[PDB]
C-alpha cells in the first residue's frame, strides 16, 4: 500500500527560476510600457528610439 | 586617428590573448556577441518610414582607397541596409556565436584555424547582405568558397575531399554563368547598383537572354532539380559548423539574391518565365521529398529535406503577390533557425559519441536520453508545418502566393504538407522509439552547452509562430516593392 | 649524392587528446551495406528499368507539368465571385 | 584623403614585413625594425601613387 518513494528533489530548479524570472520580468516591462504611456503619451522605450528624419 | 587607433589598440589586444592564452574561441565568440550588439544599436536608430538605404558607406573610392569616401563621383563598392536586407542580417548575427559555439569541444587538433575560418566565413556573408553593387554583391557572393573548400577540406568525415571539391565546383559553375549576366548588365547599363536598377529598362529581347544567366545560378544554389546534387553530400561529409553556415545562410543568401538582383530589372521577362520556374519548384518539391524515403544515411535526410523547404520557397518569391513575398521571407529566416537545430541533432548530439551516422545502428534513443528524444520529436514537427512555430506561416504564405498565380500548380504544391511529413516522422519514430540498441552502447546525456543552443533556436522559431508580425515592421516596404501588377 | 639536409630532426604527426572509447560495436554487414548505397553512382549502369524511370521523371513529368503549367496562366481568378460569372479569362 | 592612404599602405608594408617572418618559421616579432623599413618603403609607394592621381585629376580638371 505505500508509494515507495524515490529521493527528494527541490522544487525551484536553476531552469525554472530562470525561465520564470525572463517571462515575468517581459510581461511586468511590457505592463509598466503600457502604464508609462497613459502618462506621457509614449513608450518609454521610443525614447530611445532616434533614427534620422525621412528628409 | 581615432579610427586608426582602434584598430592598432584591437591588434595588440588580439596579439596578447594570442601570447597568453592558446585558443582564440573566447576573443572570437567576443567579437561576434559584440557584432551582434551593434548590428542590434542599427536596429534602434533604423527609420521603417522610409524605403531608403540608410546606413551608407562607400569603400574602395578612388579619392579615398583606404576608407570612407565623401566626394561627387563614386566609383567604389556601395554598401547599405533596408528593411528586406536587415531581417537576415538578424537571421546571421545571432547565429554566428552559435556555430561558433557549436565546435567547442569537438576541434582538438588545430583549433585556432577552424574557428578563424567559421568567423571568416561569418563576416563574408554579413558582408554580403549589406552590398549595393552588383559586383561588390558578387565579390563577397565567391570569397567564401575559399575558406569552405579548405574547411571541408581539412576537417569531416572519411569523405573530406570530394565534398570539398562539389562545394568549389558546382557551386563555382553556376557562379560563372552569373558573372556572365552580370558583365552582360554592367555594359549596357554602364551602372551597377542596387539603388537606381528598378528606373532602367531593357528590351525584352535583352532581358530575354539576361534572366536565363542569373536564374541557373540561383537554380545551383537554392538547389532546383536538374542541380541539387551537391547538397547531400556537402553535408553528409561536412564538419558541424560549416553544415549550419551553410544551410542556415547560403540557401538563403540566394533566396535573397532573387529579390535582390532579378525582381527589380527582369519584371517584364520574370512575367513570360513563372510557369518555367513552377515546373522547376514543383518538380523539385516532389521529387526530392520524395527521394529522402530511400535513405540509409542521416545527416543526408535533414540535407534533402532543406532542398525540399527551399523549393517551397521560391515559388512565393514569384509569386507576384504580397503575401508570396512575406512568407517567402518568413520561411527563409524560420528555415534558418529550425534547420540549423537539426544538423546539431545529428552531427552534434548524435556524431560526436558514436562517429557513425548509418540509420540502422540508431534505436530506442528515448529510455538512455529522454530529453534527447523531447529534443527530436519538437524540431521534428517544428520542420513539418505543424503550426505555431513560424515554418508553417512560411509554408502556408508562400503556398497561398503560389496559389494566386497559378490554381493548378498551387494544388500539386499544396501536398508538399504530406511529403514533408512522411520522411520526418518516419526517422523521427526510428530514433524515438523500440527498444534500446544493441549497437550503441549509452552514454552522456546532452550537455548544458548543447541544450543552450536548442533552447535558443525553439524559442526563435515560436516567436515567430505565434506572432510573425514581430518582423513586418521591416519588410512593409520591400513586400509592396517587387509586385509588378500594372 | 642528394639527400635533404641533416638540420631537419623531424618527427611523427599525432592528433593530440583523449581515447575516447568505443561506445558503437560496427557492423561488417552494415558497414559493407552503407558503402555500397552511397557510393552506388560508380557502379550504375543503363538497363530497360533506368531507361523507364529516366524516361518518366526527367523527361515525360517535366513535359506534362510543362504543359499544365503554360496552358493554365491567365486563366483563372476566383477572387471576387458571384453565381452565373464564369471564372475562366477565356 | 592623403593620411589614410599613407597609414593603409604602411598597413600593406606592415603585413609584408609579418608574413615574410612567418614564411622564415620565425615568431612574428623577430625582428621589430624592419617593420618599420617595410611599411616606409610601401608607403612610399603609396606617396608616389597618390601623387601621380592628383596629377591625372589635375590634367583632367584642365579640358575644360
Ligand atoms: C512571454 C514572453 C516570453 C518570451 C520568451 C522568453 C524566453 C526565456 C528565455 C530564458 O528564460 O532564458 C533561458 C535561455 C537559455 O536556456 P537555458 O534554460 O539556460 O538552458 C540551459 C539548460 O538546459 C537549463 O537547465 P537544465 O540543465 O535543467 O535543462 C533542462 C531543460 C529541459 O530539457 C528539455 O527537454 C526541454 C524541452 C524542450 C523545451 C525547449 C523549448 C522551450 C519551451 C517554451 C515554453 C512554451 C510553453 C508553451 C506556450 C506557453 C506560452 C507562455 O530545461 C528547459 O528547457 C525547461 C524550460 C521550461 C521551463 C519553464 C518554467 C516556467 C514556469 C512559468 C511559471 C509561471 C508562474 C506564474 C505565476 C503568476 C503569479 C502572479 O537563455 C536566454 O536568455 C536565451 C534568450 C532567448 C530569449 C527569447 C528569444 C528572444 C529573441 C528571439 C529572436 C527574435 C525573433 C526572431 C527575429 C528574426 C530576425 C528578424
Ligand atoms: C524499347 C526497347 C529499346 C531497346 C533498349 C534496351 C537497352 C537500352 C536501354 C538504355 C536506355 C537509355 C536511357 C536514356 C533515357 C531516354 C531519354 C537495355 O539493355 C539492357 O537491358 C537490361 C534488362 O533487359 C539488361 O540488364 C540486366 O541483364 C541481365 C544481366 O544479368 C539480367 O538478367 C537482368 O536482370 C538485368 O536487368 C542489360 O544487360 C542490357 O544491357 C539495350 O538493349 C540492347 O542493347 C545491348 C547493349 O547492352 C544489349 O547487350 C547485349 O547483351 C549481352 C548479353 O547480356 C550480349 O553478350 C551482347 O551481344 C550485347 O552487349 C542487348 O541485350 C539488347 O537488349
Ligand atoms: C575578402 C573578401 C573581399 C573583401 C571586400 C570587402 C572588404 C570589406 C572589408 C571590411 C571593412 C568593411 C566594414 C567597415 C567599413 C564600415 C565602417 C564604417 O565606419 O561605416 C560607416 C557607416 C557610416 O559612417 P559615416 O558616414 O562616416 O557617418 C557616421 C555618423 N555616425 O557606418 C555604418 O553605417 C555602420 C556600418 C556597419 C558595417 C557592418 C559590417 C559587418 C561586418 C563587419 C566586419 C567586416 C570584416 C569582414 C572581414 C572578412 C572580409 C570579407
Ligand atoms: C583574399 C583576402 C583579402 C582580404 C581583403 C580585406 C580587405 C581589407 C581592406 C580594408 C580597407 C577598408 C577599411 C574600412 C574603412 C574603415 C575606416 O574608416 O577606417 C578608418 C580609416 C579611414 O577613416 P576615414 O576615411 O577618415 O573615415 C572616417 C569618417 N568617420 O581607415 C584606414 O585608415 C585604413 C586602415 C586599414 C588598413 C588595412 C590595410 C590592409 C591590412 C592588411
Ligand atoms: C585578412 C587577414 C587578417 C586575418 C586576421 C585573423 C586573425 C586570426 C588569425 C589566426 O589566429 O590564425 C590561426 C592560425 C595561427 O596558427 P596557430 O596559432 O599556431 O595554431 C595553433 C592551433 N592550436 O593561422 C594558421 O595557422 C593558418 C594556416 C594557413 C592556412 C592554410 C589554408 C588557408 C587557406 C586560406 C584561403 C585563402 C584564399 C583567399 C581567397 C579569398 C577568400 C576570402
Ligand atoms: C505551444 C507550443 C507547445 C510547445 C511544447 C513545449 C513543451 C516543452 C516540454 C516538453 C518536455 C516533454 C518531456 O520532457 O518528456 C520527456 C519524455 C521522457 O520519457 P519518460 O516517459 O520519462 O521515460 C523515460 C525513459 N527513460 O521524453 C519522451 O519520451 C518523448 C516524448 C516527449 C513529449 C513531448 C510533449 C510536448 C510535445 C509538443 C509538440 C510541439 C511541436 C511543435
Ligand atoms: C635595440 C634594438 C632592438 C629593439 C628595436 C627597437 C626599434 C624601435 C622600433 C621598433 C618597431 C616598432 C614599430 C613597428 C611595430 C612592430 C611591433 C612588432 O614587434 O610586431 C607586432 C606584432 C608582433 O609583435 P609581438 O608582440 O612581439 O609578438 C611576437 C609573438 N607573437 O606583429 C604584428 O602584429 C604584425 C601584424 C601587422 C598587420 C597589420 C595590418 C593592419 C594595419
Ligand atoms: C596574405 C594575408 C596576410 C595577412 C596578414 C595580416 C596580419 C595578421 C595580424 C593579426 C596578428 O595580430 O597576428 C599576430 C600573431 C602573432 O604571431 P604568432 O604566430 O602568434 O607568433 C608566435 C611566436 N611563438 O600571428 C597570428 O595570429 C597569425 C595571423 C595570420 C593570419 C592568417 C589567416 C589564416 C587564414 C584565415 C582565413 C582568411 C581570413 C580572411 C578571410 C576573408
Amino acid at each position: 500500500h505505500g508509494p515507495e518513494l524515490t529521493p527528494a528533489v527541490p522544487f525551484f530548479q536553476p531552469y525554472v527560476l530562470k525561465w520564470a524570472g525572463v517571462s515575468l520580468g517581459l510581461v511586468a516591462f511590457y505592463q509598466f510600457n503600457s502604464s508609462y504611456e497613459a502618462k506621457n503619451g509614449h513608450t518609454w522605450v521610443e525614447t530611445f528610439f532616434h533614427p534620422k528624419s525621412r528628409e | 586617428m581615432f579610427l586608426t587607433s582602434i584598430l592598432l589598440s584591437s591588434l595588440y589586444l588580439f596579439n596578447r590573448i594570442l601570447a597568453w592564452q592558446g585558443n582564440v574561441k573566447h576573443f572570437y565568440l567576443f567579437a561576434s556577441n559584440l557584432l551582434l550588439l551593434f548590428i542590434v544599436v542599427l536596429y534602434i536608430n533604423f527609420n521603417t518610414f522610409s524605403n531608403s538605404f540608410q546606413f551608407n558607406f562607400e569603400l574602395f573610392n578612388s579619392l579615398n582607397p583606404f576608407g570612407l569616401s565623401n566626394s561627387d563621383i563614386s566609383n567604389g563598392l556601395l554598401f547599405g541596409i533596408d528593411g528586406l536586407s536587415l531581417t537576415f542580417i538578424l537571421l546571421t548575427v545571432l547565429l554566428i556565436p552559435l556555430t561558433l559555439l557549436g565546435n567547442w569541444y569537438n576541434i582538438n587538433f588545430n583549433s585556432n584555424l577552424y574557428y578563424t575560418l567559421v568567423l571568416a566565413i561569418g563576416l563574408v556573408i554579413l558582408l554580403n547582405f549589406w552590398a549595393l553593387d552588383y559586383i561588390s554583391f558578387y565579390i563577397l557572393f565567391e570569397a567564401t568558397l575559399p575558406l569552405l573548400f579548405i574547411l571541408i577540406h581539412i576537417y569531416g568525415s572519411s569523405d573530406s575531399e570530394r565534398a570539398s571539391f562539389y562545394v568549389l565546383m558546382f557551386t563555382l559553375s553556376g557562379s560563372l554563368f552569373m558573372l556572365l549576366s552580370i558583365v552582360v548588365i554592367s555594359i549596357v547599363l554602364n551602372t551597377t547598383n542596387f539603388i537606381n536598377h528598378n528606373l532602367f529598362v531593357l528590351s525584352l529581347d535583352l532581358q530575354t537572354i539576361i534572366w536565363l544567366g542569373l536564374f541557373i545560378a540561383i537554380m545551383v544554389k537554392t538547389p532546383l532539380f536538374p542541380i541539387h546534387v551537391w547538397l547531400p553530400v556537402v553535408h553528409s561529409e561536412s564538419p558541424l559548423a560549416g553544415s549550419m553556415i551553410l544551410a542556415g545562410l547560403i540557401l538563403k543568401l540566394a533566396l535573397y539574391a532573387i529579390l535582390r538582383l532579378l525582381l527589380p530589372l527582369l519584371c517584364e521577362a520574370q512575367i513570360l518565365y513563372t510557369p518555367m520556374i513552377y515546373i522547376i519548384s514543383l518538380l523539385t518539391i516532389i521529387l526530392t521529398s520524395l527521394a529522402t524515403l530511400r535513405q540509409i544515411d542521416l545527416k543526408v535526410i535533414i540535407a534533402y529535406s532543406s532542398i525540399s523547404h527551399m523549393g517551397i520557397a521560391i515559388l512565393g518569391v514569384c509569386s507576384n503577390t504580397s503575401l508570396g513575398i512575406y512568407g517567402s521571407i518568413v520561411l527563409g529566416v524560420a528555415h534558418g533557425f529550425v534547420s540549423p537545430a537539426l544538423f546539431l541533432i545529428v552531427g552534434g548530439i548524435l556524431y560526436d559519441r558514436y562517429h557513425i551516422r548509418i540509420v540502422n545502428y540508431y534505436k530506442g534513443l528515448t529510455t538512455y536520453m529522454p530529453q534527447l528524444a523531447t529534443y527530436i520529436i519538437i524540431l521534428s514537427f517544428a520542420n513539418i508545418g505543424t503550426p505555431l512555430t513560424g515554418n508553417f506561416t512560411g509554408e502556408f504564405l508562400s503556398l497561398q502566393g503560389g496559389f494566386i498565380r497559378n490554381p493548378i500548380i498551387g494544388g500539386i504544391s499544396c501536398i508538399s504538407v504530406l511529403l514533408a511529413a512522411i520522411y520526418q516522422l518516419k526517422l523521427t519514430n526510428k530514433l524515438t522509439g523500440g527498444i534500446s540498441s544493441i549497437y550503441m552502447h549509452r552514454t552522456n546525456d546532452v550537455t548544458i552547452r548543447e541544450k543552450f543552443i536548442m533552447n535558443i533556436l525553439i524559442i526563435s522559431t515560436l516567436i515567430i509562430g505565434i506572432c510573425p508580425q514581430i518582423m513586418y515592421n521591416l519588410l512593409y516596404w520591400t513586400v509592396n516593392n517587387y509586385i509588378y501588377i500594372i | 649524392e642528394l639527400k635533404p639536409s641533416s638540420a631537419i630532426q623531424r618527427g611523427p604527426l599525432n592528433k593530440g587528446g583523449w581515447d575516447a572509447p568505443h561506445a558503437l560495436h560496427n557492423d561488417g554487414a552494415i558497414d559493407r551495406y552503407a558503402h555500397w548505397r552511397t557510393f552506388y553512382q560508380e557502379r550504375f549502369k543503363y538497363t530497360r528499368a533506368t531507361g523507364k524511370s529516366t524516361l518518366i521523371f526527367l523527361v515525360a513529368f517535366p513535359a506534362l507539368i510543362g504543359y499544365v503549367a503554360y496552358q493554365s496562366e491567365g486563366l483563372f481568378e476566383f477572387a471576387g465571385k458571384r453565381r452565373g460569372e464564369s471564372v475562366t479569362t477565356r | 584623403a592623403l593620411f589614410t592612404s599613407l597609414v593603409g599602405a604602411s598597413g600593406l608594408g606592415f603585413a609584408t614585413k609579418f608574413l615574410s617572418n612567418k614564411i622564415r618559421l620565425k615568431p612574428a616579432g623577430y625582428y621589430p625594425l624592419g617593420y618599420v623599413f617595410s611599411g616606409v618603403a610601401w608607403a612610399g609607394l603609396g606617396l608616389v601613387l597618390h601623387n601621380v592621381h592628383q596629377h591625372s585629376l589635375e590634367v583632367l580638371e584642365k579640358k575644360k
